[PDB]
């Protein structure tokens, strides 16, 4: 019975509006590298079958309704990281990067950082409640067609690693 | 392009190291030991 | 500039001026600070130490920079005149052990 850590309760805070913000940037330029490799190419007016899109302009550049689909989830995913109340500290380097501060795709290569022992355990139980929070959404639209086991509606721990691959690189992600 | 005078006569050498995206550069040293 | 060398490069150039004994380095194309003046006959090994948090951790560049001289001639008498780099197989990475 999928049991999402409820977080719509606490409040999202100021100090990680810009992390929000930099983490939607990073998003954005994974998507623009995403339709890179599929070939695509800027345009003023939006075709997918012609494989052209205007959001490979900046992040800045894209409007706020825009800006909010990639975050609605950030912000969804770090409040529900905060309900268990995992005490996030900019340190003395983050706040000194901050003072510190279509397009050539330029992100950071991920796989190459490396999370900790303890952070992998974070990140573990992060896509266990995160891949509840997809088998809820999915048991509804069950309902909805009316009955019928999902082949992986089994819980996290009975999922085998592929299908726990996509929330696992999901989590350290966003923790890297 | 390098005037090949000076480039024949000098004694200065060099070598570059490219530390590698995701390694951390506080964690590298880089110069000459004896 | 800060966090963003994992972009492309973070190449440390080391240059040694044997006549002079003047140790500079270079990073990014600009010269650091850091400066070493070593005794004359002193015989310097080049060496690079990192505690590794990737898989792929630092890499030699045996490449030349404007007027300089690149470290295959200066390492190899035959070559002290050739001005192409040069990876002969003598020369190899040694670790600590």
């Amino acid at each position: 019975n999928p049991q999402p850590v409820d977080t719509s309760n606490i409040t999202i805070p100021e100090k990680l509006e810009y992390f929000i913000n930099k983490y939607a940037e990073h998003s954005h330029d994974k998507w623009s590298m995403d339709k890179l490799a599929n070939g695509w190419i800027y345009g003023e007016i939006y075709s997918d079958s012609s494989k052209v899109q205007p959001l490979m302009k900046p992040y800045k550049l894209l409007s706020e309704k825009e800006k909010e689909i990639y975050r609605w989830p950030i912000k969804e995913s770090l409040k529900t990281m905060l309900a268990w109340g995992w005490r996030i500290e900019r340190t003395r380097e983050g706040d000194s990067m901050a003072l510190y501060n279509g397009y050539s795709p330029r992100a950071i290569d991920m796989s190459n950082v490396t999370l900790s022992r303890d952070l992998h355990a974070m990140a573990e139980m992060m896509a266990e409640n995160y891949h509840n929070i997809w088998a809820k959404k999915k048991k509804m639209e069950l309902e909805s067609k009316g009955g019928g086991n999902h082949p992986l509606l089994v819980p996290y721990d009975t999922l085998t690693a592929k299908e726990k691959a996509k929330d696992r690189e999901k989590a350290q992600d966003i923790l890297k | 392009r390098d005037d090949y005078d000076f480039l024949m006569q000098t004694s200065t050498y060099y070598y570059s190291v490219r530390i590698f995206p995701g390694q951390e550069p506080a964690n590298v040293w880089v110069g000459w030991i004896t | 500039p800060g966090q963003g060398r994992n972009n492309n490069g973070l190449e440390i150039g080391c240059v040694v001026d044997a006549a002079s004994g003047l140790l500079t380095f270079i990073a990014n194309g600009k010269e650091l600070s850091t400066y070493y003046q070593v005794e004359p006959s002193t015989k310097l090994f080049p060496a690079v130490f990192a505690q590794a948090t990737s898989p792929n951790v630092f890499q030699f560049e045996l490449g030349r920079i404007k007027n300089v001289m690149p470290l295959s001639a200066g390492l190899f008498k035959s070559e002290h005149k050739n001005p192409v780099p040069q990876c002969p197989p003598r020369l190899h990475v040694q670790f600590l052990s």
